[PDB]
């Protein structure tokens, strides 16, 4: 589930 | 090929006539894509990151073109604030990290 | 090493002399680990996350240990899902993505 990606 | 991670790791992928920049990103279980119409039933889903959840329809065996490699399987559909190609289909494509 | 992708890419990382598991996570510009204290120096600072942005706290300049290869630069802390290693850090221990 986990889409962690971060700006 | 190597990607070096100086910058955000885009690379533009195929779904049908359809292209898209898209993130390779290790940190999502999961493959998620912004404003995509795909072929087949889907099921609601929610998917959670930094800041919280987005609710996105699941879509199975979508193909998916990745830099000349055939992926197929689920895609995420929803208002993801990058497109993102997650290890679902990273996997199938042989990438992995190295140091 | 070289990481697959099958399962995800934790790893045990060394900061401020604690053990800690942490993702590599090429989707993250940035390093953002969950609530602890660390050394000394930090600013309040805003990230983009999902439905807005989070709250963290900003160290410049942390010693942090990934699989025994060492890097130091800035580390975000706040209500991360899970320990997240960035590419701020990934470039400094020679991180690649391979395919």
């Amino acid at each position: 589930r986990q889409a962690n990606f971060l700006g | 090929p190597q990607i070096t991670l100086w910058k955000r790791p885009l690379v533009t992928i195929r779904i049908g006539g359809q292209l898209k920049e898209a993130l390779l990103n290790t940190g999502a279980d999961d493959t998620v894509l912004e404003e995509m119409n795909l072929p087949g039933k889907w099921k609601p889903k929610m998917i959670g990151g930094i800041g919280g959840f987005i609710k996105v329809r699941q879509y199975d065996q979508i193909p998916v073109e990745i830099c000349g490699h055939k992926a197929i399987g689920t895609v995420l559909v929803g208002p993801t604030p990058v497109n993102i190609i997650g290890r679902n289909l990273l996997t199938q494509i042989g990438c992995t990290l190295n140091f």
